[PDB]
């Protein structure tokens, strides 16, 4: 239950202004997607290209996703 | 003559349903199955009890039915969501959450 | 003033505006398709819209929807087929509506025992129809 936490806290936090495993920068994508205005290491890089080429990329809210979260 | 209705008129039919009886529908025959499965549906499903979003319908449909579709969206984490407070309409931060989840899942099944 | 002719060779009469109600009549009349009661019901349907055309008067001519709306399954049916064919936004819309609201019912065998829908699912298909649409059960 941390892993998820910390994961979408640090991408809200990023999203307002380690590889292991790739797993919280997939979870950023849709929020530089859906913006206004507009957007071992190796296979999880060649993942994350192709996550990007496929969605076509080249506080309280933080409180209240937790909240949610849990 | 309801029991060999084509596809145009089943969809014209459940176009004025919710949720519940989308998906319970979607149990009745294969073409009723097949007409329920429609993107359209499920997005007005999604979208009705939003309000509040917007960065323009043409983005959101297109990336919501490029990482699985707004079926995948609605029973995942859409549902559990309004569980709890079914009179509550879902703002911006829903959105944020459930994307997100549908992205991390994609990821994760895509290999 | 336009004369319109349907299965039963009927010339029933309409005006050219309350007639322009339906896009499919207004941009081009044997009409071998639409009977002469269900004719007579979009005549009808088009000449009360027309009079709510030219709130208190909008509660009254729901509720003169409502009333209409009342027919049986094969009228409901044939209403559907005609408005289609007909191109009419508001009674497609009415009965797409009182369709709904009919299939607003209860587990699949209550929607498939009254339109006598005759399901033919694989026991696979079946079940897995189930189990991919369990958070509604």
């Amino acid at each position: 239950p941390y892993l998820k936490f910390a994961h979408f806290t640090a991408n809200q936090a990023i999203l307002e202004a380690s590889m292991n495993q790739g797993l919280q920068w997939p979870a950023l994508m849709q929020a530089l997607a859906l913006r206004e205005g507009g957007p071992h290491l190796h296979e999880v890089g060649c993942k994350l290209a192709q996550l990007a080429e496929a969605i076509h990329v080249e506080g309280s809210n933080a409180f209240k996703q937790a909240s949610m979260l849990l | 003559g309801f029991s060999n209705l084509d596809e145009n008129l089943v969809y014209e039919v459940l176009k004025h349903v919710d949720a519940k009886t989308l998906a319970m529908s979607s149990c009745v025959s294969k073409i009723w199955h097949k007409t329920a499965q429609d993107e359209r549906l499920w997005e007005l499903i999604c979208t009705r009890h939003w309000t509040n979003i917007g960065c323009g319908q043409n983005q959101l449909r297109s990336v919501v039915l490029a990482l699985g579709g707004f079926r995948r969206l609605h029973s995942l984490y859409l549902w559990p969501l309004s569980k709890p407070n079914p009179r509550a309409r879902f703002g911006k931060d829903e959105l944020k959450l459930t994307l997100s989840l549908l992205s991390i899942r994609y990821y994760e099944k895509m290999s | 003033k336009i004369t319109l002719k349907s299965s039963d060779g009927e010339n029933f009469e309409i005006d050219e505006a309350v007639a322009l109600e339906s896009q499919t009549i207004k941009h081009m009349i044997p009409l071998p398709n639409v009977t002469s009661k269900i004719l007579s019901k979009v005549i009808e349907y088009c000449k009360r819209h027309v009079e709510a055309a030219e709130g208190s008067s909008d509660e009254d001519l729901k509720t003169w929807d409502s009333e209409f709306i009342k027919v049986d399954q094969g009228t409901l049916f044939d209403l559907i087929l005609a408005a289609n064919y007909l191109n009419i936004k508001g009674l497609l819309d009415l009965t797409c509506q009182t369709v709904a609201d009919m299939i607003k019912g209860k587990t699949p065998e209550e929607i498939r025992k009254t339109f006598n829908i005759k399901n033919d699912f694989t026991p696979e298909e079946e079940e897995e129809v189930r189990r991919e649409n369990q958070w509604a059960f």
